[PDB]
């Protein structure tokens, strides 16, 4: 939600199958296209929910 | 002993094996979170 | 098949497979007992449900 | 995470016991004469 | 004694018996009037 | 331990998909 | 009931017990009341199953060489108990010719504390007694 | 070959091996009972039937042994808190041992009947085919069931030759095993009257004996033999499954609502005693009676038994659990140690205030305090900026009467609020949360777990009934419909009566 | 007693896995054409 | 749980004794 309140979705970060998720990209991004190469680093890309966009666009 | 005439062979074909393993594994994937709680 | 002492004693108890009384036999009497039993179950259900409330019958822990 | 300590063996036997049942039955079907 | 709800229980019992009795009386009468035809 | 368990079950399912497709009983017309 | 075992050192060690005043003769009305010492049920050499003791033995849990010691202090550091017990003797019979008396007693004392490892229990002991008195 | 879900149909025409399979099932069930009792004895703490009774400890078979008169251990304790009792052989341990030995003997009998399956007894004397005369078997077994039912009621439950049954006062404070005389009037049909349980077994037993004799002596009418397929053992499976799911729904119901056979000292209180404030009303009655007799408030509340206060606490309500919150209730709120006493809240004006109690529906619940007329006087706010009723603004204090905290008053707002949070659960207790590493989350009692399993199994057995009733009445088409099925039988207008070729 | 928390599943799988292997082999031997 | 495990294995061994003796492959002279 773009308010610097990160939601944990992955198994290794404390989730089980029922609670786990790939979390949607940041509200600060909005509808902006956020590929890996728009981030300064993978660490930034991950914080802002880059995986969600890559996955849903390739999936669709 | 004289043989029992009521015996019958039992079968599980390969598709049934695959279906059954899928059922078990998916049920495990589903209930395991609740077993760990 | 194997005969045994105990099996010979019990033989007459397992010897009438398929034996029936003619026609409807005691079906009418059976229906009467079924109807009485339906009314019995309805009574005990309605007592437990507090739909049927009887003098001296307090359906509660209090006054057992 | 503070999970149930029996969750691991519960899940393991939940998978293994019925899976093994099916594998026993499948393999002895294949070994029957064709 | 016969409580109000025991009287009510009897009314319900009688009402159900009347419904079932009239239903079967009517069905039995119609079944006798309008019989299936079978070849001898 | 929980993560290993979840990923293990998932991996078995993916393996099962592979055998169920490529090592199925072949359909045969008789 | 339920199996818990209560060891105790049943004792009248160093008993000092007195009657009522004006006992010109001991009768079936005479009573004794007094106190005694209850020393530790095990004495100082006793070693626990891991070899720890007070006057002998290890002073640590040697099978846990790098465990923290504060949590084991009560098991590691043996202590020697010394408490008081109380007893009453009720004379029920007297042989005036022979100087023999008999009756019932009730005593109260603490049980074994396993050299400080746990709290003792309170015990009440009832039974019979006999005593022969002689001029000295 | 046979598909996996049909392997046991090899027994249908093999009475000897069917008996062996039934013996093996019986051996397994009796072995479970013995094993379960031993596991419970290895874990049960008998030291406090007041605040740590069996139903707080996840005990499932212990209450069933106690219900019928097994109350002592060979180690000297009894479930009512006695010491130095001698139960004789029939202690909890002796019951468990008897079930293990029975299990072994049934196992051996199963082996014999499996090997020596081909007994002449199982053959029809006319045809030499395997054959069971099920109508007469039903009479024999019904007669036996009636004799056993009658004897249980007339000898065991009455104490005439046996121990009796568990009975208690209406608040579950003084339960014990007692002889019980039958109640022959209409109050015998009151579920809460134990004498009706006794009368039922006497009367139903006699009826079973009479009906058993009828079914031994009178053959089924031809029309019923044919309609119910009484030559097919699967018809018995169908109707037996139906009777069993009926009985299972009944025991689920009487466990959830309570009856003379589901007493609260063995299975815990019911959810409805919380819904109706059953125990709170009796507590208030006793306190008011003490006050009317000139007791002080501390004396009135100190006269409340801790066992009675403990029932007036939502952590013992069986509708507060969770499906995967496993184990004993003690694993949740903890092992109850002591009543803290009755908390009386007051505001700065000195008006007595009452914490609104949590209904069973709510996993969480706010803290709201009213006066005796239900007017809100204080609460714990969520948003603070427009708070009007905070404990700080209203000067809320809490004083305790009876229990550990008797005579004490707290004025520090965080402390007062902490006690108010506990008061939504009813009476306040001190718990040992360390011994079991309790997590603070409510679990249900054996009353809840019994009810869940038996309602579920009952519903599942409805399917079994439907399935085996269908198999019975449709045996001729189990492998498919007639390959030469007359299209005139399924098209309209050919036959006057559906499916009757004699109707043109 | 403070035993190893994986001791139970270790023992269960130690028993189960090789026992199941043998049972599979035995049953599919019995089912072969005699 | 440990005690259950030890007794379970022991009980399985006693059962195995039973089958190995009374349900052995019968020795046959040919
Ligand atoms: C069919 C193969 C395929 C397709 C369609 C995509 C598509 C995409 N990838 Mg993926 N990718 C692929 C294979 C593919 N990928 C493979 C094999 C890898 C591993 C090397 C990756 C690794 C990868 C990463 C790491 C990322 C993407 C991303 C993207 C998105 C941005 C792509 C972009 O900017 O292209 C730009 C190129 C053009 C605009 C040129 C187009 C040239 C054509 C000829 C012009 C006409 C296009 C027009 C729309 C016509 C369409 C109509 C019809 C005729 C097709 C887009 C959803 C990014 C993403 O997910 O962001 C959220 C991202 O970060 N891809
Ligand atoms: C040999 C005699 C015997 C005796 C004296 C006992 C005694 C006991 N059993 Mg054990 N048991 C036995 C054999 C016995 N058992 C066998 C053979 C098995 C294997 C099936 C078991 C399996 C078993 C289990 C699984 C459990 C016990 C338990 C117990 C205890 C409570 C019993 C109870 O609540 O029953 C309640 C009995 C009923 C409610 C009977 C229902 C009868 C139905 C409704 C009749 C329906 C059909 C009938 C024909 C209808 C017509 C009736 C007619 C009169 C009109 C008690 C110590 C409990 C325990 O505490 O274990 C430690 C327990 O959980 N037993
Ligand atoms: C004077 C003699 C006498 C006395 C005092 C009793 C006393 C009693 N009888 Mg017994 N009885 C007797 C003679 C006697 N009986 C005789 C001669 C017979 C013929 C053998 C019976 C047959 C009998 C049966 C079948 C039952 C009783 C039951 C009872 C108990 C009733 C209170 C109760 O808990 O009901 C609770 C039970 C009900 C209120 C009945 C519920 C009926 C349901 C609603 C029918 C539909 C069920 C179906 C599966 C649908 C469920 C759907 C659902 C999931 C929503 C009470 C102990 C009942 C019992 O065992 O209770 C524990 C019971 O079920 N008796
Ligand atoms: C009628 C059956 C029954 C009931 C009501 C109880 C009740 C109780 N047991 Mg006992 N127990 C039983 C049978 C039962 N037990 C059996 C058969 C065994 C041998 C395994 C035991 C061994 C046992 C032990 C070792 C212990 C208990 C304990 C307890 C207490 C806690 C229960 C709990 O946490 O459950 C939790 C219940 C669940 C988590 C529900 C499981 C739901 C399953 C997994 C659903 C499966 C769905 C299925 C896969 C779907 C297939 C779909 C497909 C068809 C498409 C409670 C009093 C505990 C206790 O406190 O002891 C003092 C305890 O330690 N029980
Ligand atoms: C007294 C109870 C009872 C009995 C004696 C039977 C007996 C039978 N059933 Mg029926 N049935 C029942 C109740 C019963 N059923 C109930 C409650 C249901 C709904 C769940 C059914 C639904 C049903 C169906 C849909 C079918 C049968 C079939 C059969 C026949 C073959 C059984 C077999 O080979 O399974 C072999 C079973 C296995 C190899 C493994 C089963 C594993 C289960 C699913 C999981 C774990 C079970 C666990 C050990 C059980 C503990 C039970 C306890 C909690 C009660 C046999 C005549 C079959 C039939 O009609 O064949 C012609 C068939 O297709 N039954
Ligand atoms: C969905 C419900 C349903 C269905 C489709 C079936 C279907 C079947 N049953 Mg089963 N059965 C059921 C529920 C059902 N049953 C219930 C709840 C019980 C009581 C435990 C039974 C007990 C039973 C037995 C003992 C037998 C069957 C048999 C059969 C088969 C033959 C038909 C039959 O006898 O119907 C029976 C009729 C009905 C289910 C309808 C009854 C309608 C009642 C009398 C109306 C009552 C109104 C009530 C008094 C109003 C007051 C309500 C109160 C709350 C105020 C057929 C497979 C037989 C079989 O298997 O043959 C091989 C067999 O022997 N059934
Ligand atoms: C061959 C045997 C197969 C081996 C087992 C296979 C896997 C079993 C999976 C069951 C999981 C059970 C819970 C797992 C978590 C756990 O550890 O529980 C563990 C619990 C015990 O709970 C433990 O108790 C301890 C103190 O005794 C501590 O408090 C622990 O913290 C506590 O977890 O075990 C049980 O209670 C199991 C029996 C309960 C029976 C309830 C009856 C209701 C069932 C009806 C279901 C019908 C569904 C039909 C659908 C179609
Ligand atoms: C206490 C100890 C208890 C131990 C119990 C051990 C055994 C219990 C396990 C039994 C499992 C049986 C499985 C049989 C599996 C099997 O054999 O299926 C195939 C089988 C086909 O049978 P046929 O009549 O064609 O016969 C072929 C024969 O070879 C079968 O023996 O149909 C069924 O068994 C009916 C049930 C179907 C269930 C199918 C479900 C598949 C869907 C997948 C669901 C998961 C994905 C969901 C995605 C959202
Ligand atoms: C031989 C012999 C003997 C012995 C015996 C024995 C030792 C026995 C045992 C037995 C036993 C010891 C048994 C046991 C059993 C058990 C069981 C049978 C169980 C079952 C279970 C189940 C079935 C479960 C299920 C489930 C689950 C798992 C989960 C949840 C859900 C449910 C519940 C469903 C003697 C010496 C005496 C003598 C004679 C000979
Ligand atoms: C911990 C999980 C444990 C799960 C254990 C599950 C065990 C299941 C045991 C299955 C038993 C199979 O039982 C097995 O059936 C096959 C047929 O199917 C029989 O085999 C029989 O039929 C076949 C086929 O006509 C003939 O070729 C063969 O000569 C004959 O003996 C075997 O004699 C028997 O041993
Ligand atoms: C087959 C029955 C085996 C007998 C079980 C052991 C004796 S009985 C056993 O004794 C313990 C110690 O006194 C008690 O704590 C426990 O409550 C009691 O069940
Ligand atoms: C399998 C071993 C059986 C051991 C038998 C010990 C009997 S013990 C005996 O039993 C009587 C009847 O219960 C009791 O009344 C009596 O008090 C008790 O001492
Ligand atoms: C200021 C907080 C402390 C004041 C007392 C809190 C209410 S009471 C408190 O509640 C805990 C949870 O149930 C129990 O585990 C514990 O036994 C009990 O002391
Ligand atoms: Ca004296
Ligand atoms: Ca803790």
């Amino acid at each position: 939600d773009g308010i610097r309140e990160p939601v944990s979705g992955s198994l290794l970060y404390g989730n089980n199958i029922i609670t786990g998720a790939v979390v949607p990209s940041s509200n600060a991004i909005g509808l902006h296209f956020y590929p890996i190469w728009e981030a300064a680093s993978l660490d930034e890309w991950l914080y802002n929910g880059g995986p969600y966009q890559l996955i849903i666009f390739h999936f669709l | 002993m004289e043989p029992n005439p009521n015996r019958q062979p039992v079968e599980l074909n390969r598709t049934s094996l695959y279906l059954g393993l899928l059922l078990i594994l998916v049920l495990a994937l589903l209930f395991s979170s609740y077993f760990f709680n | 098949a194997r005969r045994t002492w105990l099996g010979d004693i019990l033989r007459p108890l397992n010897s009438e497979y398929g034996k029936v009384a003619p026609g409807w036999g005691t079906t009418p009497l059976m229906a009467v007992f079924m109807g009485l039993f339906l009314v019995f179950l309805l009574i005990i259900l309605e007592i437990y449900n507090s739909t049927l409330i009887l003098d001296g019958v307090n359906v509660s822990w209090k006054a057992l | 995470m503070e999970v149930n300590q029996l969750g691991l063996i519960a899940t393991a036997l939940f998978v293994l016991v019925p899976s093994v049942f099916l594998i026993i039955l499948y393999v002895q079907t294949e070994s029957q004469q064709k | 004694t016969i409580t109000p709800s025991l009287k009510g229980f009897f009314i319900g019992l009688l009402s159900g018996a009347v419904v079932l009795g009239l239903t079967f009386a009517v069905l039995i009468a119609i079944s006798q009037i309008d019989k299936v035809q079978r070849s001898l | 331990m929980e993560t290993i368990t979840y990923v293990f079950i998932f991996a078995c399912i993916i393996a099962l998909f592979f055998f169920a497709i490529f090592f199925r009983e072949p359909p045969r017309i008789t | 009931a339920g199996g818990e075992r209560i060891p105790l050192l049943f004792t009248v060690k160093n008993l000092v017990a007195s009657t009522q005043p004006n006992v010109t003769s001991i009768t079936t009305s005479t009573d004794f009341k007094g106190e005694f010492n209850v020393p530790s049920y095990r004495t100082a050499n006793f070693l626990d199953p891991k070899g720890r003791g007070l006057a002998s033995g290890y002073d640590s849990a040697i099978a846990l060489p790098q465990a923290k010691e504060e949590e084991l202090a009560r098991a590691n550091v043996k202590r020697f108990s010394l408490t008081k017990g109380q007893i009453s003797l009720n004379v029920a019979k007297v042989d005036g010719r022979t100087g023999e008396i008999a009756g019932t007693f009730e005593s109260e004392q603490l049980s074994d504390d396993d050299m400080g490892a746990h709290e003792p229990h309170e015990v009440k002991i009832q039974g019979v007694f006999y005593a022969s008195i002689e001029p000295a | 070959g046979l598909p996996w879900y049909r392997v046991h149909t090899v027994l249908i025409n093999d009475p000897g091996r069917l008996i062996a399979a039934h013996l093996m099932h019986t051996a397994l069930v009796a072995g479970w009972a013995g094993s379960m009792a031993l596991y419970e004895l290895a874990t049960f703490d008998p030291s406090d039937p007041v605040l740590n009774p069996m139903w707080r400890q996840g005990m499932f078979v212990l209450p069933f042994m106690a219900r019928l008169g097994v109350t002592g251990s060979w180690s000297g304790w009894s479930i009512t808190g006695e010491t130095g009792i001698d139960p004789g052989f029939w202690s909890f341990e002796g019951v468990a041992l008897a079930h293990i030995v029975l299990s072994g003997l049934l196992f051996l009998a199963a082996c014999w009947h499996w090997v020596y399956w081909d007994l002449e007894l199982f053959r029809d004397p006319r045809t030499g085919e395997p054959a069971l005369d099920l109508p007469k078997m039903f009479g024999i077994h019904l007669f036996l069931a009636g004799l056993l039912c009658f004897g249980f009621g007339a000898f065991h439950l009455t104490g005439l030759f046996g121990p009796g049954m568990w009975v208690s006062d209406p608040y579950g404070l003084t339960g014990s095993v007692q002889p019980v005389a039958p109640e022959w009037g209409p109050d015998g049909f009151n579920p809460y009257n134990p004498g009706g349980v006794v009368a039922h077994h006497i009367a139903a037993g006699i009826v079973g004996i009479i009906a058993g004799l009828f079914h031994i002596l009178v053959r089924p009418p031809q029309r019923l033999y044919k309609a119910l397929r009484m030559g097919n053992i699967e018809t018995v499976l169908s109707s037996s499954i139906a009777a069993v799911f009926f009985a299972a729904f009944v025991v689920a119901g009487t466990m959830w609502y309570g009856s003379a056979t589901t007493p609260i000292e063995l299975f815990g209180p019911t959810r409805y005693q919380w819904d109706s404030s059953y125990f709170q009303q009796e507590i208030n009655r006793r306190v008011q009676a003490s006050l009317a007799s000139g007791a002080t408030l501390e004396e009135a509340w100190s006269a409340i038994p801790e066992k009675l206060a403990f029932y007036d606490y939502i952590g013992n309500n069986p509708a507060k659990g969770g499906l995967f919150r496993t184990g004993p209730m003690n694993k949740g709120d903890g092992i109850a140690q002591a009543w803290k006493g009755h908390a009386v809240f007051r505001n700065k004006e000195g008006e007595e205030l009452f914490v609104r109690r949590m209904p069973a529906f709510f996993e969480s619940f706010p803290v709201i305090l009213t006066d005796k007329n239900g007017v809100v006087k204080a609460d714990i706010p969520f948003r603070r900026a427009e708070s009007k009723y905070s404990f700080e603004q209203q000067g809320v204090t809490v004083s305790f009467y009876g229990g550990e905290l008797n005579g004490q008053t707290f004025t520090d707002p965080p402390t007062v609020k902490s006690y108010a949070r506990k008061a939504i659960f009813g009476e306040i207790f001190e718990f040992d949360t360390e011994t079991l590493n309790s997590d603070g989350i409510f679990r249900t009692s054996p009353r809840g777990w019994f009810t869940f399993a038996h309602a579920v199994f009952a519903l599942l057995f409805f399917f079994g009934h439907i399935w085996h009733g269908a198999r019975t009445l449709f045996r001729d088409v189990f492998s498919g419909i007639d390959p030469e099925l007359s299209p005139e039988q399924v098209e309209w207008g050919f036959y006057q009566k559906v499916g009757d070729v004699t109707t043109r």
